């Protein structure tokens, strides 16, 4: 791998200046760097990884919506559009491919805390998610099947070992009410999951600083979003 | 209009 | 070059796809690889190739902005902000030798028309001037003179070929006067420049279709602004 | 405040 002659401190510190820089494909190569380093990522790292490749992998959806949108229109202009759609969607691909790649080895096995275990689930679930959004062949089942089954295994540790409020907890309900609504046909799910979700971090906010309550409240507002676009 | 997912911090 | 085998005419076509998709780098590459063709370029063309390297050359020198004013707040961390700035700049620094190289092979001897003449020496001045904008050593002199050398030019063929309101003349005036404010360190030709420009294209709107008249005032209100932010 | 340039069209 190209950092890895870089220290572990030193792409850390690289991936925050890239974050001010708005330069999220360097970010994202800077915390790949890290995490092939072999140590286990603190919050704070987890935080930099999922921000660094969560802004790549946004630009590539974004793209490859406004190609798909014009090539379902088109469906004569030759064969230039399906070409383009087809080569911005291998390479959002290849990143879903490698960040499911940096958690199977081998950030999920050893991850034990809550905190940690529940995030990179919750990470395996988008990123499989994201492929769900681009597969139309004999894998788009599977690949539902693999993103289901990620989000079940976070949402039963968070369930067990997080109070209702906990962020993580709370962004892993949200987005696996989307994965329900826009990627397994379960609108009635997603809606069920929103509303359980919403209620039970209402009734745990009297027990939260300032601070954390900033935060709950934050998601339970896109949860509520979510359910007024929903119904 | 799509759903919204968690946004980063 | 790995446009080679690609149609010229499908390579304007994924150009333009993806800017449309906001993918400025493949728009960039694909913009290159026409060029390549040997073929000159039609004026919707040579938009495509600005906007394409604009967008990417301009996401570079906003990222070289953030990273000097840490580097320069910073002046005990360690090389890493240095370092990363260094990598940024070379980057920056790799596009407009491309862009350049571009112009120089052959975009510039093969353009004799006032308006691809002009424009071509207008971006070969506005690369100059990026790489002024980065540069420390023993070349930011020569590097302010080969922006200048291309600006003049183009000057010289825009005041005998062009009429005062025609938008490449307009935007090429704008810029060399960007040029002597913030690079050539003579604010007062800058203005000059500028309140010449805009009084000259003032007295000519009369002449312009309302289509015209759009895109004429519309860099005259930027030569205002700066006008205003000067003095 | 910088200057401005030309913009994209
Ligand atoms: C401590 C830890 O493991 N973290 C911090 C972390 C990972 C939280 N996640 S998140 O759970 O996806 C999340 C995203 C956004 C928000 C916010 F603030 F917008 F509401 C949130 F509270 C949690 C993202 C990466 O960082
Ligand atoms: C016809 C031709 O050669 N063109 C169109 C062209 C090159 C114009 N340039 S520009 O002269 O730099 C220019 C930029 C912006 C504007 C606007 F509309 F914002 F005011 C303009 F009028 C001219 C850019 C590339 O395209
Ligand atoms: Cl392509
Ligand atoms: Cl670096
Ligand atoms: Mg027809
Ligand atoms: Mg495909
Ligand atoms: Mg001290
Ligand atoms: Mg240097």
């Amino acid at each position: 791998g190209a950092m890895g002659s870089m220290e572990r401190a030193s792409l850390i510190q690289k991936a925050k200046l890239a974050e001010q820089a708005e330069r999220y494909e360097d970010m994202a190569a800077f915390m790949k760097g890290a995490v092939e380093k072999g140590e286990e990522l603190s919050c704070e790292e987890r935080n930099l990884l999922s921000v660094a490749y969560k802004n790549v992998v946004g630009g590539q959806r974004a793209a490859w919506r406004v190609l798909s949108s014009i090539e379902q229109k088109s469906n004569e202009k030759g064969p230039e559009v399906r070409e383009y759609r087809e080569k911005v969607e291998t390479e959002l691909q290849g990143v879903c491919d490698t960040v499911l790649g940096l958690l199977d080895s081998h950030l999920i096995k050893e991850a034990g805390d809550a905190e940690s275990r529940v995030f990179y689930l919750k990470m395996k679930g988008d990123y499989y998610r994201y492929l769900a959004e681009v597969a139309t062949g004999d894998d788009k089942k599977r690949i539902i099947d693999s993103a289901r089954s990620a989000y079940q295994e976070a949402m039963d540790i968070s369930k067990k070992e997080m109070p209702p409020t906990n962020p993580i907890r709370l962004g892993l309900a949200l987005n696996f009410s989307v994965f329900h609504y826009e990627i397994a046909n379960s609108p009635e799910e997603a809606i069920s999951l929103a509303k359980t979700t919403f209620d039970e971090a209402m009734a745990d906010l009297h027990t939260l600083s300032e601070d954390s309550y900033k935060d709950s409240t934050l998601i339970m507002q896109l949860l509520r979003d979510n359910l007024t676009l929903w119904t | 209009q799509r759903s919204t997912s968690t946004p980063n911090v």
